[PDB]
């Protein structure tokens, strides 16, 4: 598994100070970026400058939103990482983790690599500490109003063991 | 002096789009009816929530215009020169126009003399690449529709009275 850091996919540090964690945490919120995907580093490493401007510059938030993105090229980029509070899901992003697929994933499922990128991801986070062993597992869906992380990917996570409707 | 679909963050459209027959003789000005904008910044999220509206809630296939101008004098490529916009709601139409959609709400309220001035621009940059026929017809959605109240932009409109190509 590569997990690429901020710094290494050329993006920016946070405006300010983030709140921090408690670890671990037993939440994860699965989410699309409703966006173009993507099948290179190169590429891949374009989607999530334009993410973190769009949280940062258009919304005006303190640093890109997600904690972690998984692009289609099977890479894991590193956004506000496993120890700081996200600005994903509204209500939810103290105590949980907040993992974008790279992609719109309405009416196309997202890819072999991606997907096997987002199950080590989760793997480590548990193998780490940084979650539960029993953590929940939600589509963005399930927390707040929207299409995210899409139908086709929705109907993917609902058949993972850790998924919750609760 | 162009955003790409890709810096503002744009879904891939929903299924295939069809291409105008070019060059047209038409080319339509319509509000957006959103908050106006006067930085890169806002008009991307300006146009990125404009485009989840016209999908989600019109069920279009994409933004329904072919460029949008901000008060930030950018122009955000919607649909593009080449594919069919769903601006009229008529195939008639749509199948025989390019659409500039300006950003905000133009009842009372004028454009930026940004918007105005890049809009010459855009209109000339059509006729060069072959989009846009050298004797075009630039109209208000209003004047094709009158009884649509969405495309009423009165203070807009009159900012383009007096141009050689306005009808
Ligand atoms: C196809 C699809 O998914 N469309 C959805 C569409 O998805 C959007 C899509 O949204 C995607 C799916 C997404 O994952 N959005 C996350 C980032 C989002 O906006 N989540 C908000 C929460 C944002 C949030 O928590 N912000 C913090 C900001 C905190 C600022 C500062 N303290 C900091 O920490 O930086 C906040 O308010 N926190 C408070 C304190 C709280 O938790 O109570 C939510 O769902 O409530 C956007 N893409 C990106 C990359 O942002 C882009 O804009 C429109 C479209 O494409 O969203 C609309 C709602 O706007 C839905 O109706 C659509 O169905
Ligand atoms: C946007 O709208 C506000 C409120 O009407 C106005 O004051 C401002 O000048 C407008 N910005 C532009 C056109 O750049
Ligand atoms: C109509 O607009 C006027 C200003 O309101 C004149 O400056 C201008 O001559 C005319 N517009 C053009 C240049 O076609």
């Amino acid at each position: 598994m590569v997990i690429l850091k901020v710094a290494e996919w050329g993006g920016r540090p946070a405006k300010r100070m983030l709140d921090a964690q408690q670890l671990p945490i037993n939440r994860v919120v699965i989410s699309h970026t409703a966006a173009e995907g993507c099948e290179s580093r190169e590429v891949c490493s374009a989607r999530v400058n334009v993410v973190q401007s769009f949280h940062m510059d258009s919304w005006g938030w303190d640093h890109i939103g997600y904690n972690f993105l998984v692009g289609g090229d099977g890479r894991v980029y590193e956004g506000r990482g496993w120890d700081y509070v996200g600005a994903h899901t509204k209500g939810y992003n103290r105590g949980s983790i907040g993992i974008s697929f790279i992609g719109t994933f309405t009416t196309r499922k997202p890819n072999e690599r991606q997907l096997e990128a987002c199950q080590l991801l989760l793997q480590e986070g548990v193998r780490l500490k940084k979650l539960t062993t029993n953590y929940r597992l939600y589509g963005h869906r399930q927390l707040s109003a929207t299409e995210s992380p899409g139908e086709e990917l929705y109907k993917i996570i609902k058949k993972w063991p850790h998924w919750s409707h609760e | 002096d162009f955003v790409e679909r890709q810096q503002w963050l744009a879904q891939p459209p929903q299924k295939e789009i069809p291409d105008l027959e070019l060059p047209v003789g038409l080319v339509i000005a319509l509000p957006t009816n959103s908050e106006n904008c006067s930085t890169q910044a806002i008009c991307v999220l300006r146009v990125r929530l404009l485009q989840t509206y016209d999908i989600e809630s019109s069920q279009k296939c994409d933004i329904a215009y072919n460029f949008l101008i901000g008060g930030d004098g950018n122009v955000y490529v919607g649909r593009g020169w080449n594919k069919m916009g769903a601006h009229m709601n008529n195939i008639n139409y749509d199948s025989q126009s390019l659409s500039f959609a300006y950003i905000g709400s133009f009842k009372t309220i004028q454009p930026s003399a940004k918007q105005l001035s890049v809009t010459r621009l855009l209109l000339e940059r059509g006729v060069k690449l072959g989009k846009i026929a050298p004797s075009y017809r630039f109209t208000a959605s209003s004047k094709l529709m009158p009884s649509v109240t969405d495309f009423k932009a009165d203070a807009l409109y009159a900012s383009f009275a007096n141009w050689t190509h306005w009808s």
